[PDB]
This record gives structure tokens, sequence and C-alpha cells, in this order.
């Protein structure tokens, strides 16, 4: 968990866009 | 095995000669067109030393993917040398933008809790909606005054004031009154200094600081004065808020803004908080405003898309029974239209990362510590990565064909060091556009193609004068 559970990366609509550029915390 | 670094195509090894040819052929203010031309000359990957800095430039989403996959826990992008020099020489406390490694991570984590996390950002909605609703009232007022049943004007200054009201409202939980008829002249001076800071950055860009003062003395002096305004006013806002918080008490069940939260409960020192407030304020005025101006421009340029977006918003407001939070879940074409605006009109000409390990791209070995830049502007106009790239098509981002959007949504960057203001920006723009679409039809009289100029951030090359009709 790089950003530490804030939806600001993808190491683990808004989640949908993080999902493209590849969760755990959500 | 891969070819060595020196085999990557380039104009040559003389940074100063390359800089000379760049200035003479293209110009400092057309760096985006320089990249486009370079990929046409060299193919999908090249390297270019400008002054003392060499970068490898890349355009292919597939290479972008490898770059961001090889990213370490504390990414570094390119630091703007006049900004670094200003903070160092005038001993100005730095925020997340200018920090690295552990010190960067510490601020970023504390800030993500308050500006990126859904638990925090859900509180932004009414604060941002209030400002957008006021912007609509401004235009209705100008329509009545015109007496013509419409209003025509360049509203760039108003967009800057809108972006300022928005960012200050979520940070301070207080209205600065920049959408009023009579404006605070000192707040206006703050807005102007932000633009001046960007504008004066350009003549110093590809030079070491030792050459700034020698060859760009006037520009450096103007740049110093711009940052001084930024800092002196951001300091005052933060300091006044700190003391008013003690005068009134810190017992509040309602949401009071980002600063309240940081001062009330975070791992950040006051010093780090104040430095980051300054950076959030300055990073949020020219960005969302120019982006929204481009969005309005694309809607006027494609009236069919404008109709589709309005119909989507009207249906969303109805189904949500007026609730903004619920609406924002029913407006996927509008959200896609923001991605589409940023593809054509990125604020940032490139994204950059310094490599932490050696990396192969296009069968070339790129050594550790090499600066790699993704030419995001060039990528957005490139017909091999986007179908009919000159056409404004939001549905593009809705394809089930996941190949069509693979590493294409790059306007806010990627990963842990992506735009800190991304959620604020998305929310601010989406809410703004909902309010605008519900209230006005947007057109441009004597429409012509508006190009782009590089003023550190990318911007329209010339003014855009809109015509607004009240929508019934
Ligand atoms: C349309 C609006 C905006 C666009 C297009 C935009 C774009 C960007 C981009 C491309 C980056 C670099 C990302 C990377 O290196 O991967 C960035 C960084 C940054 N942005 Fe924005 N931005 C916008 C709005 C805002 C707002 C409203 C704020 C205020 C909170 C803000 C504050 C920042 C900060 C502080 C950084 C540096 C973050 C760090 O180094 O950790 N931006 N932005
Ligand atoms: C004023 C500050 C506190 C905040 C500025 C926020 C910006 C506008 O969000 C900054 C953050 C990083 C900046 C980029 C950093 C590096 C480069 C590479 C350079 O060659 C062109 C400018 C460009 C592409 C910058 C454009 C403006 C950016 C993208
Ligand atoms: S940990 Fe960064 S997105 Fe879940």
């Amino acid at each position: 968990g790089a950003c530490e559970g804030t939806l600001a990366c993808s190491t683990c609509d808004e989640e949908n866009d993080m999902l493209d550029l590849a969760l755990g915390c959500q | 095995s891969p070819r060595p670094f020196n085999e990557i195509p380039s104009p040559g090894d003389n940074g100063w000669l390359n800089l000379y040819h760049f200035w003479r052929e293209t110009g400092t203010h057309k760096v985006h067109l320089h990249h486009v031309q370079n990929f046409q000359k060299y193919g999908p990957i090249y390297r270019e030393k400008l002054g003392n800095v060499e970068s490898v430039y890349v355009i292919d989403p597939e290479d972008v993917a490898l770059l961001f996959k090889s990213e370490g826990p504390n990414p570094e992008r390119f630091l703007i040398p006049p900004w670094v020099a200003y903070h160092q020489y005038y001993q100005r406390p730095i925020g997340v933008l200018l920090k690295k490694s552990a010190a960067w991570k510490k601020d970023r984590v504390a800030l993500n809790q308050e500006v990126m996390a859904p638990e925090a950002t859900k509180n932004f909605l009414p604060l941002l909606d209030a400002v957008s609703r006021d912007f609509v009232s401004v235009l209705h007022r100008r329509i009545k005054k015109a007496g013509s049943g419409n209003y025509s004007g360049d509203i760039s200054d108003d967009l800057f004031r809108f972006a300022f009201e928005s960012i200050t409202n979520v940070i301070f939980g207080e209205r600065q009154g920049m959408l009023e008829e009579v404006v605070n002249p000192e707040a206006q001076r703050f807005i102007d200094a932000i633009y001046q800071m960007f504008h004066t950055s350009v003549p110093m860009l590809n030079l070491p600081p030792d050459l700034f003062r020698l060859f760009r003395t006037k520009t450096w002096k103007d740049h110093v004065a711009a940052w001084d305004v930024i800092f002196s006013k951001a300091d005052i806002y933060t300091q006044n808020f700190y003391w008013e918080l003690r005068q009134k008490g810190s017992v509040h069940h309602d949401y009071r803004g980002i600063l309240y939260r940081l001062l009330g409960d975070s791992k950040m020192s006051f010093e780090d908080i104040k430095a980051n407030v300054t950076e959030m304020l300055a990073g949020g005025v020219d960005t969302t405003s120019m982006t929204l101006q481009w969005h309005l421009y694309e809607m006027a340029r494609n009236l069919k898309v404008q109709d589709m977006l309005r119909a989507e918003v009207l249906a969303a407001r109805h189904q949500a029974q007026g609730d903004m939070a619920t609406m924002l879940q029913l407006v996927p074409l509008l959200k896609a239209s923001i991605k589409e605006t940023l593809r054509l009109h990125p604020i940032s000409v490139t994204l950059q990362r310094y490599l932490v390990n050696d990396l192969v791209l296009r069968d070339y070995m790129i050594p550790a510590k090499t600066l790699v830049q993704v030419a995001i502007y060039a990528l957005g106009r490139e017909p091999t990565f986007f179908f009919d790239p000159e056409n404004f098509d939001p549905t593009r981002w809705l394809s089930k064909d996941k190949n069509i959007t693979y590493f294409r949504n790059l306007g806010f960057g990627w990963g842990v060091r992506q735009c800190l203001g991304r959620r604020i920006a998305e929310l601010e723009m989406t809410i703004f556009l909902i309010n605008m679409l519900e209230n006005f039809r947007v057109e441009i009289q004597h429409l012509s193609d508006v190009g782009t100029t590089f003023n550190l951030i990318l911007m329209p090359e010339k003014p855009i004068s809109f015509t607004f009709w009240p929508f019934n």
C-alpha cells in the first residue's frame, strides 16, 4: 500500500481510472 | 542484447548547439511543437540534451507502461531550476513539490489523507458547488446587463478568479469574494503573481542558475518578485487562520476545510503545513481555469457533443433528485469529456521520471539516473495512438476495448507522485460543468482554430471570446 489507503496509486469512476493504469484498500 | 544509450537517435551531443537550434527554429514558447517534430524526425524514441540536461523522450503508451512499472517508492520528476534556486537563495520553506525521498513521502502521506482520500474529498462537494453556483450567477447578471439575451466575452480572468475561490474555499472553508462585483485587489494581486511566476519561468528553463543572473537578469528579478507575492500572501492567509482558530475555539462538528484538519490533527509540523498550503494555492489557479476554458472551447467547437453532455447532466440531476453527490455517479460521459480535454490540452507538456534502475526501451539500454520524459502533448495528437486525434470525442474513454485507453489517461500523471490536487481538480471541473451545462448554451462567434503556447504550463495561444445563451 504505497499511498497508504487513499486511492492515489495502484500498488494494492475514480477507482475505475486507477484500475486501467494497473485493488486492496477499496 | 539491447543497443547502447548513445545509439538512441538525437540531434547531437552539444547541449548548447541543440538549444541554439531549438530557439532559432521553433522558439521557447513552442516546446510542444518541438516534440511533435522530433518524433516525426527520429521515430518513437529519441534523446536530446538541452543546455546541461539530457532526457530520453518517449511517446508510445507501451513504453510509458514500462517506465511507470519500473518506478520506485519515491519517484522524482524534473525540478524547475529557477524555482529551486529561488527557494534556496531566499531560504523559502519547501513543500511536497520540491522535496524528495523520505521527506517527500512524509508530506505526501499526510496530505493524501486530507486532499485525496474519499472520506475527506466527499466534504469538498458543497464548498465547490457553492462557488460554481456563484459563477453561474455572475454570467446571468452579465446577460441581463447586456440587454441582448446573451453575453459575449473573454472570461479567462473570471476563470482564474473562479479557480482561486474554489481552491481557497476548500483549503480555508471561507469565501474570498472573488466572484463579487467589487473584488479584493490584494487577492487579485496574488492571482496575477501566480501567472507571472509561470510566465517568467520560461526564459530561464534550460539554463543552470549560474547563467540566469548573467543572461536573464531582468527575468530572474521579475520571477523573484512574483514568488515573493505568492509567499507573502499565502503566509498571511495561513497565519491569520491559525490565530483565528484559537480566538474562536477548535470545537466543530461541521467540516471547516483542509487547513483546519491539518492544523487540528496531522503528523505535519506547522512549517510543512504552511509550505504545502502555498503550493496547493499556487498549483490550483492556472491549472483548472485553463483546462475549463479549453473544455468550453471544445463544446463550442463540437455542438453535438455539447448537446449529448447537457442531456446527460439533465438526466443525472433528475435521477439523483437534485443531490450533487448522487449526480456525480451518473455523469460518465462528462467525466470522459474531462479526460478528452486533457488529452488534447494537457497542462504539462511532458511527464518525467528519473530512472532508479537500468531499463530497456525499444531495445535501447537506458541507464539508471537518466531523465525520461513522456511527451504527453505529442501523444495526444498522434494518430497511431488515438483514432482521429483532432476530433473531440469523449466516448473514446468509454470503450470496452481496453487497448484504446491503455496508459492514455495521463493529464494528472501516474502513481504515488501524480497530481496532489487531482481529486480537487476533477470535482471542481465536473461540478463547474454540471452548473454551466444546466444554465447556458456555449458558442464562439467567428470560430477559428486556437493553437497552444508554452508558458511553463500550456495555454491557448490567443484569447477566446465566448457567447453564452441562457438555456431553457
Ligand atoms: C486541471 C487541473 C490540474 C492538472 C491538469 C494538473 C496536473 C498536474 C501534473 C501533470 C502533475 C505532475 C504529476 C506527475 O509528475 O506524475 C501535477 C503535480 C502537482 N499538482 Fe496538479 N494539476 C491540476 C490541478 C491541481 C490543483 C487544483 C492543485 C492544488 C491542490 C494541484 C497541485 C499539485 C501539486 C502540489 C503537485 C506536485 C505533487 C508532488 O510532487 O507530490 N494541481 N499536477
Ligand atoms: C507552482 C507550484 C507550487 C505548483 C505547480 C504545479 C504544476 C503546474 O502542476 C507543475 C508541477 C510539475 C510541473 C512540470 C515539471 C517539469 C516540466 C518539464 C519542463 O521541461 C516543462 C514544464 C514541466 C512539464 C512542468 C509543468 C508544470 C507542472 C506540471
Ligand atoms: S494503496 Fe494506494 S490505492 Fe490502495
